DNA sequence: ATGGTTGGGTATAATGGGAGTCGTCTCGGATGCAG
DNA sequence: CTGCATCCGAGAGCTGAGGGAACCCAACCAT
């Protein structure tokens, strides 16, 4: 019941992994549906990814929730077209399923990947959720016609997106990725300096060692503004009664004897 | 502005949400990490909640006012007061319903109780388990058609909606038995290792080789994975066509010539249950569309459907396949329960739980009761039940949530912060899934998160894993653990505050202060009334203006000499509140004059010590400034100290001497008593004096003389008058203790110098000579408990004044002659008496036969052992006695002696201890050890001796220290219980009335013995007779206030058998609403006199009863009894009572006994443990309720044996006999409130003509008044039971939402009131102070309130007009 | 017109997690046992 | 079919004082 780890981990067993002739399959199905979709989007005259997500509605179904009324009007404004010209549409239904069944059985790549990133301020689940949404946007890049495996491509792109959530929202301060980038080789520089010289490296030597471009005024900057706030509610003393910010005074608000 | 007179509590719509946000927050950043500045569309943009800075866009164009409700074009930000930034909500719009955790998991479950489903499955639906059916569609499961609210799990939706269609994998190069495109049965095998277990078809999937035959020869083609087969099976083919599809150009398979072909070697075997139907053109349904039977397909309608299913058109085969599905509706999560609340139509549940609660079942109709309980709230209150789901999610504004620069320049932030960052970034990461879409698992997974994330958010720590803050094991802090708990808004800021104007010190002895004043530092008063010394250095010239005034005060070096006296006429008139914690009862605040002293304590007068349980080792005490005058004559009239001088819990004496006072009042008024005359005769008076000359006789023995004992004092010594008698005593002719012979208010008395000297202070104290002399014991020495009925009685004739200045006189000459009388404690002044050392011997004699009896087998272990234990026992009483009888033959000044005998300090336990001998000691098990400690403190003890008393006191110590906390919860419970009980009105007009007993029924039954002088008080005085009682030609009229004279003159009737029992009103017998009235109450024990309407005598008998709780009564017995007894638990040692009357027949196996109750009508049986005591005989008669077993009662059996007026009488006495065990003092009007709260609630058993439900529990007072409306009416009355329950439940059914929920289980009861919509119409005491209005109590009723007061002159000017 | 910020991309193969906690008491739903 | 009977889980245990872990590349709004 509870422990949602071990509910989606179950989920995603009860789906059967892929062999290579299952895979490569799946993937040409949906580079054939792709392609389909574009030449009934020629054939028709219309936007491409309108009809695109016609044919995801009608395969995902009424179960999941543009309106039902729209997509049935294109729906029958695409069955009017005659035979020969038509297969196209079916490729294209055929090919979305093949994307879902592509997505549903490559999931468990996606959790493998993300169990060593946790212990970055994302939970485990959030880490699986982004790397999912990697997969995604892997399987819809994929090309099959390289003959590569696509764990090698979907490692990639699996990758980007965790480290994207992560420098993203891991803060309550949001602070750019190459700020974050920079913190995180601040860091690294620093314990290797660290590392070599056996005690805490100086904010001069931390300078040097970056490069050109870095003084000690700046790596006091980027420590400055790589500071995480505090709790208002952490506990001081032994007993549960003083939070700290108990200790905090309102200055905004004029006194009494100021209003006076 | 309209007053605010109740307050509602209710569910809230999306709707209403929308409408209380002033925008919605789409982005989880706080502020920028450059400029600090909130970020656009955030947590804390300008936008949504208003501007940092007063009058003041974001982007500065405007920075002025006058631009009230203006919007910057530029940055959006209204122009208005900063301070709406802790006003204006913000709103979260979820991309699904989320369920709120309190309608989920406070047990019982609303939504389960309205919905039906219990909570496992609500459980398994809400956080995405289980399907639920919504219109099944004419779907089989397993042979039994679906129905609504029924759950599918995982596997049976899977295959109700798609089907079922199982691959076998066929092992490397192994052709199979089966053709591609031919139904298999179940069982029927496909390979040499492969058997089907579904019907339907097989489908190839990939073969791992090609035949193509040409016009004949076979060939063979080798098809890898990474190559596709086109043709399909049993298909002709043509030169230059391709079959085998590859990659690479080169790679491709042409078909040679014409030929069949066939495919072989298939990777794997899909078997389907489903239909197939070949085409030959055009198809109409494509994949992923759902038909029903006879639908048009293909062929311009000459194929037709004949099954429900979903179709996929094979093109390979060019064959349509539908495969056996469903086109169900099931639906996870919030989304399918806020469907399920929708449809519901509350009308026809009630009507269909009114019909099943005419089941005969009990069970059935409980359950019914229950689901119509919450049915009917909701149809009352208006609200609507899908509001229990949520679809905005309320944005708490800004500042109450603050993200702070702190001192040191880092930042500080809420954990609210981080919550909803989670629920925002969970919220937009599913909105995003949604839009690209995503498969059905990730969309689930996305949507199990968002519920966690909006639980987490509304309560943290409830289900499942509390979330964190990564590197940390604490959990972050919820709205609900803001709201609830000992630090929860409530208790922390609503109920108690800190306060300005305040301090605190160190507290030291203040001995020359009168009783209404109080030493105050000068800094201290400086600090406290520093406004009104700034307004006085303004009238003088100390300073030009205020801010000179307030410069000048800042530096302690810049201050002079006339601010002091500024400061004097500042303070002239004007009282403090000094406090110390923790305050158990009101006196621990007291007002008093402060007089300005030096150096840094506070000075306090003696005699207010014992009100406050201060001592002078370190105390601190806090000072309070009351301000306006109103409260300076609510603090100057009613809390002065010299106004408040009797207990209010029992009217006794509370400031009255003590320690040093009695101890020199008792030394000057103790006579000596000499031997060396020893009841001598004498003849003459002459002879004696002559004696006495010689040397033969002291001056105080007592001889005879003439047939009359005397003394050659009374003889040699006779005074004219008090004053020749004092000049005697000044020229060391006799002492103060010596019996002389002194006339005085005409009579000739034998008494003492010292006698008289008290006599003329009392009488000077209170400027009356005879009633002075009519107030004194002259014969006795002045103790604790002749001083203390000294004080009562000075009360009582003459008033508090009067007492007060007599009071400060006792207390100034106490001290005056403690410190003259030679008081000391030395070593030698711990008396051992002789016969200790012969009560040895004979203890160590008597052991030695003990031994030898256990030796020749005449005794056994238990025997043995507690023979030892009552035999050192006895020599322990012999010890005591004999020490006291010592210290008062031989040493009757000895300072221990006399310490104990006046009263001030020390019992005799503890001087046996110093003196005779410590005695018997427990082990931690609690057995007593054999040996006992046979030496005293003065004669020093054995280092065995030391550490086995160390157990004892140990023990004591921790009982003190979990006793406090016990003590503190049941006082806290009491108050929650009581607090809106005030005196409303001057008299209800009730009847009804109580009879204290005279007498009770002895433990032996032999007869009806007197009660005793204390417990007849504790019941009887100040009470109002309800009916005339005429008592030795004494005509007590009905309406009369018992006085103590009054309450004697009973208990001298009572002893000549001239009454049994006294009728009088209590508050157990009162009607009036939320209180009692001024006749059912009495006295106000602290006045003497009728107790004034508008008393919280409610928070007065729960600070009463909670008090010596404190540790004055140990700890079945002691303080858990008395807790039990106020829950109303059922005992664990629990007696066996008679339900019905009846005589006794005790009928008794050699295996069992039991006890048959027969009556006239019916005979009861009663099985009960053999080795249980019964209280009961053969052939005996018992009443209805009786006991037949020792033990508590339980209270429940005997309201229904009874009745209700038998269980407040019992429970009156047994909490009685506690407070009685330990001596402590208490009317029995504060437990008698106390349970007539408890016994505020009834039961329905039939509702006749009403609205009400068999076994609705309700207020008895409503009852009653439904009740007498249906009778006026004319209908069928409400039957119901009376019902008993402790004091937490309660407190916790009163009908104010506020302080149940300030007391306890917050969220149920915030989850109650919400789903009823109750409104709260603040009549106790709790909802006004939380609010911070004016309490319904002293000066805030409304019976005195309105008075005005005018003079005569305009008066008459006004009369003219 | 410059820096700071943001969106897109990487191709051997990779396919179900991990810390933790056992020394408290009392009362009201509820599943299980019998009759 | 009812009833009672252990069983589990949920909500409590005085106040006051003091206590503080990848890198790169290119287009694009803001200032
Ligand atoms: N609210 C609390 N007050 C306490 C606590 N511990 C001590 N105190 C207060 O401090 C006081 C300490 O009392 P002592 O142990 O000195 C004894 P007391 O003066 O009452 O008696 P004698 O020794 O007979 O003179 C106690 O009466 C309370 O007023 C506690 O845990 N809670
Ligand atoms: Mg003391
Ligand atoms: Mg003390
Ligand atoms: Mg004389
Ligand atoms: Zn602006
Ligand atoms: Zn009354």
């Amino acid at each position: 019941t509870s422990d949602p780890v071990r509910q989606y981990l179950h989920e995603i067993g009860q789906v059967p992994l892929l062999t290579l002739e299952e895979e490569v399959e799946l993937a040409r199905k949906v580079e054939e549906g792709m392609e389909a979709i574009k030449k009934l989007s020629e054939i028709t005259g219309l936007d491409p990814d309108l009809i695109r997500e016609v044919v995801r509605a009608k395969i995902l179904g009424s179960a999941r929730v543009l309106d039902p009324k729209t997509v049935e009007e294109i729906d029958q404004k695409l069955k009017s077209l005659p035979k020969e010209h038509k297969r196209y549409l079916h490729i294209a239904r055929e090919g979305e399923a093949a994307r879902q069944h592509l997505i549903e059985a490559n999931l468990r790549l996606v959790v493998s990947i993300a169990k060593k990133y946790t212990g970055r301020g994302l939970s485990f689940l959030d880490l699986i959720q982004e790397g999912n949404q990697g997969l995604i946007r892997a399987v819809e890049k994929f090309e099959y016609k390289r003959r590569f495996k696509f764990s090698t491509y979907a490692t990639w792109w699996i990758r980007q997106a965790i480290n994207r959530a992560i420098a993203d929202q891991a803060r309550t301060i949001r602070i750019p990725v190459h700020m974050v980038e920079t913190i995180n080789k601040l860091s690294r520089t620093a314990r290797q300096l660290q590392q070599e010289l056996g005690r805490e490296p100086t904010y001069e030597e931390i300078a040097e060692a970056m490069g050109p471009g870095w003084d000690a005024k700046r790596v006091e900057e980027t420590l400055k503004i790589a500071q995480e706030p505090v709790s208002l509610e952490t506990p001081i003393g032994d007993e549960k009664d003083s939070f700290y910010g108990d200790f905090i005074p309102d200055e905004h608000l004029p006194s009494p004897v100021d209003a006076a | 502005k309209k007053e605010v007179r109740k307050v509602r509590i209710a569910l809230a719509s999306p709707e209403k949400i929308r409408s209380w946000s002033y925008g919605e927050v789409e982005k989880p950043e706080t502020i920028n990490y450059r400029t600090l500045k909130p970020e656009r569309d955030g947590l804390f943009d300008e936008r949504i909640f208003g501007p940092i800075k007063d009058y003041e866009c974001a982007c500065g164009k405007y920075k002025r006012q006058r631009f009230e409700g203006k919007v910057c074009e530029r940055c959006g930000v209204e122009v208005t007061k900063s301070i709406v930034r802790r006003y204006r909500m913000g709103h979260i719009e979820l991309a699904t319903p989320a369920a709120h955790i309190w309608f989920v998991k406070d047990v019982p479950s609303k939504i389960g109780t309205l919905l039906d489903l219990s909570a496992t499955e609500l459980e398994q639906v809400l956080y995405f388990s289980k399907y639920i059916v919504l219109d099944p569609k004419g779907a089989i499961l397993n042979g039994v058609p679906v129905e609504k609210r029924q759950l599918l799990t995982d596997e049976e939706y899977r295959e109700l909606r798609y089907g079922k269609q199982e691959t076998y994998p066929l092992p490397p190069g192994v052709d199979a038995l089966v053709k591609d495109g031919e139904e298999v049965v179940k069982g029927q095998e496909l390979a040499p290792g492969v058997v089907s277990r579904l019907d339907g078809v097989a489908l190839y999937r990939f073969p791992r080789r090609v035949r193509v035959e040409y016009v004949t020869e076979p060939k063979d083609y080798r098809v890898q994975p990474h190559m596709n087969v086109v043709v399909p099976e049993g298909a002709r083919v043509e030169a230059g066509d391709k079959i085998v599809a590859a990659i690479d150009p080169e790679e491709e398979v042409i078909a040679e010539a014409e030929g069949v072909v066939h495919l072989h070697e298939p990777a794997s075997i899909l078997v389907v249950k489903a239909r197939v139907y070949p085409f030959e053109d055009d198809v109409e349904v494509s994949t992923g569309d759902r038909v029903a039977p006879g639908d048009v397909l293909a062929d311009g309608g000459k194929v037709k459907s004949d099954v429900y299913g979903r179709v996929e058109v094979d093109l390979v085969r060019n064959v349509v396949r539908v495969v056996e599905s469903y086109d169900i509706d099931a639906r996870m999560g919030a989304e399918a329960i806020q469907q399920l609340l929708k449809e519901l139509d509350l009308e026809a549940l009630e009507k269909e739980l009114l019909e099943e609660m005419k089941h005969p079942s009990r069970a059935r109709r409980a359950k019914a009761r229950k689901r119509l309980e919450v049915v009917r709230a909701f149809l009352d209150s208006g609200n609507r039940p899908e509001w229990m789901i949520l679809e905005a999610v309320p944005v708490l504004p800004p500042d109450l949530r603050p993200m702070v620069q702190v001192d040191g320049g880092r930042f500080a932030t809420s954990d609210l912060n981080d919550l909803y960052r989670r629920l925002i970034n969970r919220n937009n990461r599913l909105k995003k899934l949604l839009a690209q879409g995503a498969p059905e698992i990730i969309i689930r997974n996305e949507k199990r998160m968002l519920q966690e994330a909006v639980d987490a958010l509304l309560d943290n720590g409830r289900r499942g894993a509390p979330v964190t803050n990564p590197g940390s094991d604490r959990p972050l802090r919820s709205l609900t653990d803001i709201l609830s708990g000992k630090q929860g808004r409530f208790r922390q800021n609503l109920l108690g505050k800190r306060v300005d104007y305040s301090g605190r010190s160190v507290i030291v002895v203040g001995p020359q202060l009168k009783l209404h004043q109080c030493g105050l530092p000068k800094r201290m008063a400086l600090e406290l009334f520093k406004p009104f010394l700034l307004k006085k250095m303004e009238e003088k010239g100390i300073a030009p203006n205020v801010k000179a005034a307030r410069r000048m005060l800042e530096r302690q070096r810049d201050i002079k000499d006339e601010v002091w006296d500024a400061l004097e006429e500042v303070i002239h008139g004007k009282v403090v509140l000094l406090n110390r914690a923790p305050t158990l009862h009101r006196l621990g605040i007291q007002a008093f004059q402060p007089v300005l002293v030096e150096g840094q304590s506070i000075q306090l007068h003696p005699l207010v010590c014992e009100a406050f349980n201060a001592d002078f080792d370190g105390d601190q005490m806090a000072v309070h400034v009351p301000l306006s005058s109103f409260a300076q004559a609510e603090a100057r009239i009613q809390m002065l100290s010299a106004h408040n001088l009797l207990s209010p819990a029992s009217g006794e004496p509370l400031a009255k001497p003590s320690r040093d006072i009695i101890l020199g009042l008792y030394y000057i008024t103790q006579v000596r008593k000499e031997k060396k005359g020893a009841g001598l005769e004498f003849a003459t008076p002459e002879e004696a004096l002559a004696a006495h000359e010689r040397g033969e006789v002291a001056l105080n023995a007592p001889i005879k003389v003439a047939g009359r004992e005397t003394s050659v004092g009374r003889l040699k010594y006779v005074f004219a008058n008090p004053d020749e008698a004092l000049l005697a005593v000044a020229h060391g002719i006799v002492d103060l203790q010596d019996v002389v012979t002194v006339r005085y208010m005409g009579k000739r008395l034998e008494t003492s110098p010292g006698r008289i000297l008290f006599a003329r202070i009392v009488a000077e104290a209170v400027e009356d000579e005879k009633v002075a002399w009519e107030l004194i014991q002259l014969d006795v020495p002045q103790e604790k408990n002749s001083l203390k009925d000294l004080v009562y009685q000075a009360f009582l004739r003459l008033g508090m004044e009067k007492t007060a200045r007599l009071l400060d006189a006792l207390k100034y000459y106490g001290f005056t002659f403690s410190t003259t009388s030679g008081i000391t404690i030395g070593i030698d002044d711990a008396v051992i008496p002789e016969e200790k050392k012969q009560y040895l011997e004979e203890a160590d004699r008597k052991l030695l036969q003990i031994e030898q009896a256990y030796e020749m087998g005449f005794l056994t272990d238990r025997e043995r052992y507690d023979q030892i234990l009552q035999l050192w026992t006895e020599t322990t009483e012999k010890v005591t006695q004999a020490v006291f009888k010592n210290f008062e033959e031989n040493y009757p000044f000895n300072p221990l002696y006399v310490m104990a005998q006046s009263g001030a300090r020390g019992n005799p336990q503890q001087i046996r201890q110093l003196c005779g001998l410590r005695g018997l000691m427990q082990k931690p098990s609690g057995e007593t050890f054999e040996v006992p400690v046979r030496s005293s403190f003065r004669e020093g003890l054995t280092v065995l001796e030391y550490f086995i008393s160390s157990h004892g006191a140990r023990k004591g110590g921790a009982d003190t220290a979990l006793r406090t906390a016990d003590s503190g919860y049941l006082t806290r419970k009491l108050v929650d219980v009581t607090h809106e009980i005030v005196v409303r009105e001057a008299d209800c007009g009730t009847t009804n009335y109580i009879s204290v007993p005279l007498f009770q029924p002895d433990e032996v039954t032999r007869s009806l013995r007197l009660r005793k002088r204390a417990d007849i008080e504790a019941g009887l005085y100040g009470r109002v007779l309800a009916r005339e009682v005429e008592v030795l030609g004494v005509r007590l009229e009905e309406g009369r206030y018992l006085s103590m004279d009054d309450v004697h003159l009973l208990i001298k009737a009572a002893e000549a058998g001239e009454i049994q029992e006294v009728p009088v009103r209590s508050p157990l017998t009162c009607q009036t609403r939320y209180g009692v009235c001024q006749k059912c109450y009495g006295y106000d024990l602290s006045m003497a006199r009728p107790v004034s309407i508008g008393e919280a005598v409610g928070i007065v008998a729960a600070q009463s009863i909670g008090e010596p709780g404190t540790q004055l009564t140990m700890r079945t017995q002691g303080l858990p009894r008395v807790i039990e007894l106020f829950e109303a638990r059922r005992p664990k040692a629990k007696a066996v009572i008679s339900e019905i009357d009846g005589v006794v027949r005790i009928e008794e196996t050699e295996e069992k006994l039991s006890v048959f109750v027969e009556s006239e009508g019916f005979s009861k049986e009663y099985k009960l443990p053999k080795e249980a005591r019964l209280l009961v005989k053969d052939g005996d008669y018992v009443e209805a309720g009786q006991p037949l077993t020792r033990g508590a009662i339980d209270p429940h059996q005997l309201l229904e044996a009874k009745g209700p007026e038998a269980v407040e009488r019992y429970l009156v006495e047994e909490i009685q006999k506690v407070y009685r065990a330990q001596g402590v003092k208490l009317h029995d009007k504060h437990i008698e409130i106390v349970v007539r709260q408890m016994m505020k609630y009834v039961e329905v058993t039939d509702p006749g003509d009403s609205r009400l439900l068999e076994g609705q529990v309700l207020e008895k007072w409503d009852v009653e008044a439904l009740n007498e409306r249906l009778i006026a009416e004319g209908k069928t009355p409400v039957a119901w039971k009376p019902l008993l329950m402790g004091v937490t439940k309660s407190a916790l059914s009163t009908k104010s939402w506020l302080s149940a929920a300030s007391f306890q289980n917050t969220t149920h009861v915030l989850t109650e009131a919400a789903i009823a919509g109750k409104k709260d119409e603040l009549i106790g005491l709790k909802e006004n102070v939380i609010l911070g209005r004016l309490i319904p109590a002293g000066t805030g009723s409304d019976f005195v309130r309105f008075t005005q007061v005018v003079d005569q002159k305009t008066l008459k000017a006004i009369e003219e007009a």
